[PDB]
């Protein structure tokens, strides 16, 4: 069977980012939740490179 | 044949304040849970300290 | 002294509506209203609507919703309830006597203007899987069952429980159309205990005039007979071997109801050898031990059962038959005393005495002769019908039960239960 | 119409009178064409040994089989050919053996009784019968999962204690008691001071009276002398018994802390409040809008196939609690919904639920004695346990005091904080440990 | 949608959980006060007093 | 004599708000008890006998 | 989008002396911050279901 | 009854044509947010007027997602607009408010 | 069981000999519901040592030889004793079983004791078959013959 589904990490992964049922039809205005993400990440890792130095 | 089932003794175990089949335990109760839980008191006391 | 009674009052309105009430001075009320609407008036096309609607007593009425009629009951401390038999349902609803007009209102609502709204009726149908599941856990329930299918084509035929296939099947049109034609005034009684005449008398001529179903006990049951056969193993065989009777309140009824005590209904001693039992004498003398044997005594309007019903062990199961019927052989060729049908007629008269002690049991059987034959009859005057049956009577009626074109259900492991034929 | 108050005022004084023996003898009298006499013991079970437990039950047993005066089933024909029913019943506390007879058999009634409760041939024969019928009666009773659960939750409530044991006793009892074993607590407990005679329906109390002086006179005789005891008072633990066997479909559950018994006056109370909690059984209609906040529940997350409230009530002491049968999974939240209603009790109960709970009592209690057979037990048990008939008008006075003060304190005294017996049976991995059982008889928001 | 909550058995709830409600508060503040050290309550108090003044 | 049941015989069902669903009728078990490994049930996918509604002070 | 204007008037005055227009329009801007989403985009939806008969 | 009553009408008329959900082919209460008391009425509904409700919401967040209009004979028209819920809802709310009362005493 | 009961035929021709036979051609094809979970190894070891016997059976072979099958036969299937006779003997009886429903369409079958295999007796009612009418032959056919 398809370990995607079934394994425990994975599991969180795709229920999450896979094949979690979204609307047909959400729009650009959906779009800035991975957008604060990014921008939390990406801070996070200029951040750490900063801190390095500072 | 259920009816063959008894409790096993627990004298060793039991309280003495609890030792009489032939007396209520309805009195001891009180000193009893007060003396555990005032442990349980006296444990936060200290601990919030 | 307790004091003077009160008499039973009672009075058959120009529509055909019963109404009797006792002024018992009793701290608690009865109201009964019975109908003639039993499991016999379904058809091929409804069946198991008798069924659904017995179990749809609280769904929401005209003013008033079904959390009120809950809410509203319990809050008194009151009590409502339906028993079907096979010819008739029986709403009855008890509670203190400072509480008979709301749970009255309540009564007459339930009866006469339940809604059998889609989605309530849709809810309750897996109750009716539930309330058969309880029920059938009794073999007696099977066993009575497969009896009447099989003695009739007909009307008593039918099973008080709803058929498999029918279960989610039963629309809210069926019941609406149920009520319509059998919940209507000519076929209607309604029973009072500790209420007033006036205040019943009242209540039906204000909220119980509905003409205009259906007329007639009238279907009229077609004895047929024959055989249904369930293998099992269950531990042990249930049996029951019955031939056409006589229809209840005829004569040849009562007849039949001495014939049963002759032979023999339930115990009266725990733990008895039952000493006096015909049967079980005539079973035991041939078979070493766990048996029953009782008497079996179905009355209908139109119609009835008489025979026997075995429990035995699956190899014992035609030695134990076989005894029972020769047992009835013996008194229909003419083997009866006068004290053994004298103590028939006293375990008979008791019994009856008996079973209207109490408010429960009074109320039913008023109920249940309003209905039967649109009379009270007191309990003297059924002592004195009950001395009437001579002992030929009793004679009579083995004979008429051992010439008779047979009725027999059976489960369990049959392969030692015999088959009529074998008889 | 009467009004309900009105009401209670009609039925009749249970009348009661002594015989120069001390045997009690006691009428209510009515209208009916049909009576319940007997006799109402202070015999036990509470009363039995180790070594003769069973015996009360063995003696049940014996007692319809003949006597002296009336050798084998001639006792049975005699019942029989008069068309009325002989019963007993045998509880940890209490014998009773009652006819139901028409009132014009009052005579042969009454002059049977006497018969079986004095002159009981106990003969080898038939002892060894009943033997093998009651290890048989055993073995039925170990399929009764509820019959098992209550004598589990006796077992382990009351360890220690008379009050511990079944009635029937255990198997190797039955299979060792001697006839002298027999006649020894016959001898000892069958004496005059001990026993009613309750009768109800149509009958006069001097006829009764009578027929006491004709067929009870010398039992105690001269008598009772040296060795009377009374019972001990019995410890009460809690403590818990699981028997588990995921072979059985269904678990069952029974749960209580100790109650007070039969005289305390806070019964009435206990009884209103188990009332509001009732009972649930999946045949009853109406679900979902149940009253009972756990019968809601039960009924709309299906968390059950039945509970049942009770208040079991020994001589100074009781079991009050709940027994429920379950899927399970489901042990658990039936478990917490029960505490939860308990303890919603102790500390906020409120006002028309209190309403609601005298009610359901008013109606269970005049529903209840209904018949000459419920009414001559009333008799019959309140005698041994009262001294008197309570009568009903009274019941209804202690009843209409209770209100949610009278709620939730007689409910905090018996309940808050407080170590129960538990017991269980059938498959129950999922019972909650005793811990957890316990730290639900409090609140810590409380 | 405020309203539902208005009626006799309410008034008794809120009866009922009053001495529980306000020794939650005695809790509370008791509470407060020491683990501040607080000043202007604890001046008051007949052991606890000789800790600053003196 | 007319109580079509409790002429002692055939079936009645009782459903109910508040007390439990009954059968009826008169079949024996009865003097079957009584010989014996005669169990059954008491508990099981099910429901509670005699049953309540049935009490005390 | 008159809070969205709002915000951008907002955005626009503390980025801007306090000082004599400034101030007052800068207060103005404050109430109706509060006023939109307290009072008037209640009022609103209320009236909105009005005019729906809901 | 009188002419004043019809620019009340008129007024209403406008709004839901401003409010736009006749567009997509929407009728009234399919726009109405799914509370408790909306769930149980939906649940209430016939097999007929389910399956055409969901067919109906099935297309708008079909457009929706294009974002696209029907064509404008295809709007639902403001006399036509059908309130096939409100009589469920009203039911569900008289219940839920008996409920309410019972809770009180 | 479930998957042969979605033909109504099936039930029916069940139900038929129940109804036709006492004994043991009355027995069912296929497990009744209350076995189900019920049937021992046990029972299938006494099954197949009663009844897989050498007087009990035969070996057809297609396209092997006569040499090979024989030899097989004398090697592997020398099983002595069980059982002998076909031979409870079939005990004709009669009578019905109704099926209340609501399937779209009574099914009904209706039949007398005839005769048994190979019996001349048994071509007669072979014949009667085909005068009264068997399957169709023709493909949606009005049946003409029939
Ligand atoms: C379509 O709309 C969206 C969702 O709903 C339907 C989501 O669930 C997610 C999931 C969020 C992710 C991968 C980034 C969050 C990162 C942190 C560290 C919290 C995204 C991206 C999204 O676009």
């Amino acid at each position: 069977t398809n370990i995607r589904k079934s394994h425990p990490l994975m599991k969180i992964v795709n229920n999450a980012f896979i094949d979690l049922p979204a609307p047909s039809n959400i729009s650009s205005w959906w779009n800035f939740g991975s957008l604060l993400g990014i921008c939390l990440i990406l801070q996070i890792l200029t951040g750490l490179f900063l801190a390095m130095h500072y | 044949s259920h009816t063959d089932i008894k409790v096993p003794d627990f004298s060793d175990y039991r309280r003495p304040e609890v030792l009489d089949s032939t007396k209520s335990s309805k009195e001891s109760s009180e000193a009893r849970k007060g003396f555990s839980y005032l442990v349980t008191a006296t444990t936060t006391v200290g601990v919030a300290y | 002294v307790p004091p003077h009674p009160q008499d039973l009052e009672f009075t058959r309105l120009p529509n055909g509506l019963v109404i009797a009430s006792l002024e018992n001075y009793a701290p608690a009320s009865r109201i009964g209203l019975f109908i003639k609407a039993g499991s016999r008036y379904e058809n091929s096309n409804n069946l198991g609507t008798s069924h659904l609607l017995r179990l749809a007593s609280s769904l929401t009425t005209k003013g008033a919703s079904s959390f009120k009629i809950t809410r509203g009951i319990e809050a008194v401390g009151g009590k409502l309830s339906v028993t079907s038999t096979r010819e008739n349902m029986a709403y009855t609803v008890e509670c203190l006597r400072d509480d008979v007009d709301i749970l009255m209102e309540f009564l007459l609502n339930v009866t006469t203007a339940p809604e059998f709204r889609r989605w309530e009726v849709a809810a309750l149908q897996p109750q009716l899987r539930i309330d058969k599941a309880v029920a059938l856990q009794n073999p007696q329930a099977h066993v009575i069952e497969n009896l009447h299918a099989a003695a009739y084509r007909n009307a008593l035929a039918n099973s008080l429980y709803c058929p498999d296939y029918r279960i989610g099947k039963v629309t809210p049109v069926e019941l609406h159309d149920y009520v319509q034609n059998h919940f209507t005034s000519a076929r209607m009684a309604l029973i009072g205990l500790g209420v007033s005449h006036p205040v019943l008398k009242q209540v039906a001529e204000q909220f119980l005039n509905i003409r205009g179903g259906l007329g007639l006990s009238g279907a009229k049951a077609k004895y047929h007979g024959g055989e249904i056969r369930e293998q099992n193993g269950d531990s042990l065989v249930h049996a029951a071997l019955v031939a056409e009777s006589a229809a209840i309140g005829s004569a040849e009824a009562n007849a039949f109801s001495v014939l049963q005590h002759v032979l023999g209904a339930g115990p009266h001693v725990k733990r008895g050898s039952n000493a006096t039992s015909s049967l079980y004498q005539a079973v035991a003398k041939g078979v070493h031990q766990p048996f029953d044997v009782s008497a079996f005594n179905a009355s209908y309007s139109d119609s009835g059962l008489f025979g026997f019903y075995t429990i035995s062990q699956a190899a014992s199961a035609g030695d134990v038959i076989k005894a029972a019927y020769n047992q009835v052989k013996t008194i229909a060729q003419g083997n009866l005393s006068n004290p053994d049908v004298q103590a028939a007629k006293n375990k008979l008269k008791a019994g009856y005495l008996m079973s209207v002690e109490s408010s429960e049991g009074f109320l039913d059987e008023v109920g249940s002769q309003a209905l039967a034959a649109g009379s009270y009859t007191p309990p003297s005057t059924v002592l004195q019908q009950i001395d009437a049956v001579a002992d030929a009577d009793v004679i009579n009626a083995a004979k008429k039960f051992v010439s008779g074109r047979k009725s027999m259900a059976a489960s369990g492991n049959l392969g030692h239960t015999p088959f009529i034929d074998e008889l | 119409t009467a009004t309900y108050a009105q009401a209670l005022q009609s039925v009749p004084e249970t009348q009661v009178s002594q015989l120069d023996n001390g045997l009690r003898v006691a009428s209510e009298q009515s209208s009916q064409p049909t009576c319940t006499v007997g006799v109402w013991i202070d015999a036990g079970s509470r009363y039995e040994s180790e070594k003769n437990n069973g015996a009360g039950y063995f003696v049940e047993h014996l007692a319809f089989k003949g006597t002296k005066n009336r050798p084998g089933n001639a006792l049975e024909k005699e019942v029989e050919s008069m068309g009325a029913h002989l019963n007993a019943y045998s509880t940890r506390e209490h014998t009773a053996y009652y006819i139901k007879a028409l009132s014009k058999d009052l005579p042969k009634a009454v002059e049977l009784l006497a018969d079986i409760v004095q002159n009981c041939s106990l003969e080898d024969s038939q002892i060894e019968k009943e033997r093998d019928v009651i290890l048989q009666e055993l073995q039925e009773n170990d399929t009764s999962m509820r019959d098992v659960v209550f004598n589990y939750l006796h077992a382990t409530a009351f360890q220690g204690t008379p009050l511990a044991q079944s009635v029937e006793g255990p198997s190797e009892n039955v299979r060792k008691l001697s006839r002298a074993d027999l006649t020894e607590y016959l001898s000892r407990h069958y004496k005059a001071p001990r026993m009613v005679l309750a009768a109800a329906g149509g009958l006069e109390h001097r006829q009764l009276l009578d027929l006491a002086q004709k067929h009870f006179s010398g039992l105690s005789g001269t008598y009772d002398e040296d060795a009377v005891p009374t019972l001990s008072p019995c410890r009460f633990t809690g403590s818990q018994i699981c028997h588990r066997e995921d072979g059985l479909p269904l678990a069952h559950v029974a749960i209580a802390v100790e109650g007070p018994g039969w005289a305390h006056p806070d019964n009435v109370a206990l009884q209103v409040a188990n009332a509001i909690i009732g009972h649930y059984d999946c045949t009853y209609g109406g679900g979902a809008h149940l009253s009972s906040p756990l019968a809601s529940i039960a009924a709309t997350n299906k968390l059950c196939q039945s509970f049942q409230t009770f208040n079991i009530c020994y001589a100074d002491t009781g079991l009050l609690g709940a027994h429920f049968v379950c899927d399970h999974m489901s042990i658990d939240d039936m478990m917490f919904v029960l505490q939860g209603q308990w303890m919603r009790l102790c500390t906020s109960a409120t006002e028309s639920e209190v309403l609601r709970g005298k009610n359901l009592l008013r109606n269970a209690l005049v529903s209840h004695l209904d018949g000459t057979t419920p009414v001559c037990e009333d008799i019959g048990r309140s005698l041994l346990t009262y001294g008197r008939r309570i009568p009903l008008a009274e019941w209804e006075s202690r009843i209409a005091e209770v209100d949610a003060r009278v709620v939730r304190e007689v409910c905090s005294k018996y309940f808050y904080d407080q170590c129960p017996a538990v017991a269980g049976f059938g498959p129950i991995e999922q019972l909650p440990d005793y811990n957890r059982i316990r730290s639900g008889m409090f609140w810590l928001r409380f | 949608m405020l309203t539902r909550f208005l009626g006799p058995r309410y008034r008794q709830l809120a009866r009922n959980w009053v001495p529980t409600a306000s020794l939650w508060g005695a809790v509370g503040a008791v509470g407060l006060v020491w683990a501040t050290d607080w000043r202007l309550i604890l001046d008051w108090v007949p052991y606890i007093n000789g800790k600053f003044k003196k | 004599m007319l109580s079509v049941a409790a002429r002692s015989g055939p079936f009645a069902p009782v459903l109910s708000a508040t007390s439990r669903g009954v059968a009826g009728a008169l079949r024996p078990l009865v003097q079957a008890a009584v010989p014996a490994t005669s169990e059954s049930p008491v508990l099981d996918l099910k429901r509670s006998v005699l049953c309540r509604e049935s009490l005390r002070g | 989008w008159a809070l969205v204007a709002d915000l951008l008037t907002l955005t626009w005055i503390g980025g801007q002396p306090v000082e004599h227009p400034y101030i007052t329009i800068g207060q103005l801007a404050s109430v109706l911050y509060f006023l939109l989403i307290l009072v008037l985009m209640p009022t609103a939806g209320t009236i909105e279901n009005k005019l729906l008969k809901w | 009854v009188s002419a004043s009553s019809r620019w009340l009408e008129g007024i209403r008329k406008w709004y839901y044509n401003a409010a736009g959900f006749n567009k997509l082919g929407l009728m009234r209460d399919d726009t109405i947010h799914e509370n408790d008391d909306v769930k149980e009425a939906i649940r209430r509904l016939p097999e007929n007027l389910y399956d055409d409700r969901v067919f109906r919401i099935k297309r708008a967040l079909d457009l929706s997602m294009r974002q696209q209009i029907l064509p404008k004979e295809q709007w639902t028209k403001y006399e036509e607009d059908k309130s096939y819920l409100e009589p469920y809802l009203k039911e569900v709310i008289r219940e839920r408010k008996e409920r309410e009362e019972w809770a009180k005493k």
